[PDB]
């Protein structure tokens, strides 16, 4: 249990790693597992929304996902 | 949906008792207060007219 749990974590390390080498999702300080997305809720607003992996099956998903939130976090998927 | 917070707002300008001036939905509450922020403006600029 503990070495596919180390796995599993490596995977999501490694998935992460290369979106950040990307430069598409900024850096979380607070939490190394989940990745800030920049979106303008408004026309001057600029904010953050988490993005997290699940640890089971691996499939991208938001905090507070909206429709739209939730139908482009399928589509990522 | 049983989690997900859904605000329908009707409007009615004192016009007509069945000319609703808007009527529009919002899934956020950030847009509720902008929209919110916005008819406070317009009812202050109304009553300034």
């Amino acid at each position: 249990e503990g070495i596919l749990d180390e796995i599993m974590f490596n995977h999501a390390r490694i998935i992460r790693s290369e979106l950040l080498a990307r430069d598409i999702f900024q850096e979380d300080e607070e939490n190394s597992d989940v990745l800030l997305f920049q979106l303008p809720t408004t026309c001057v607003s600029m904010a953050p929304i988490q993005l997290k992996i699940d640890l089971l099956s691996g499939q991208f998903y938001f905090r507070n996902p909206t429709p739209l939130l939730s139908n482009y976090a399928s589509k990522i998927n | 949906n049983y989690c997900n917070a859904l605000i329908h707002i009707k409007f009615s300008a004192g016009t007509e008792a069945n000319a609703v001036s808007f009527d529009t939905t919002f899934s956020d509450f950030k847009e509720v207060e902008d929209f919110l922020h916005f008819i406070v403006a317009e009812y202050i600029q109304q009553k300034k007219v």
